[PDB]
C-alpha cells in the first residue's frame, strides 16, 4: 500500500492488464483533488457554455 | 454568469420590432383641405384587383 499522509480509492478500468484485443470503451477518475466535471457532461450538455 | 440563453435575445427583439408598427394609414377616398377627394381615377372593383 501506498505509505503517505492520506489515501483513497480511485476507479481506472483495467489500470493493470495486459490484454490482446482493446475493447477501447474505458473509464479514468482523477483523484478527488482534481475536477472530475467531464466525465458527467458527455450526454446532453451541448448548451453548457 | 456566463449564461448564453436560448432563444437569443437579439433575435426575439428584430422579430418584436416589425410586430410593433402600427398599420398603415388608409386615406384614399376622403376629402381634402379644399374638399377633394384624395385619390387616383381608377375603377371601383378594378382598384381591389
Amino acid at each position: 500500500f501506498p505509505e503517505a499522509a492520506v489515501s483513497r480509492i480511485v476507479v481506472h478500468t483495467r489500470w493493470a492488464s495486459n490484454v490482446d484485443f482493446d475493447r477501447d470503451s474505458s473509464v479514468i477518475m482523477a483523484p478527488p483533488t482534481e475536477n472530475n466535471i467531464h466525465l458527467f457532461k458527455q450526454l446532453l450538455n451541448t448548451e453548457t457554455l | 454568469e456566463q449564461y448564453k440563453a436560448r432563444p437569443g435575445i437579439a433575435s426575439v427583439q428584430r422579430a418584436t420590432e416589425s410586430a410593433e408598427m402600427p398599420m398603415k394609414n388608409n386615406d384614399e377616398g376622403t376629402p381634402d383641405k379644399k374638399g377633394n377627394t384624395k385619390g387616383d381615377l381608377v375603377n371601383e372593383h378594378s382598384e381591389a384587383k
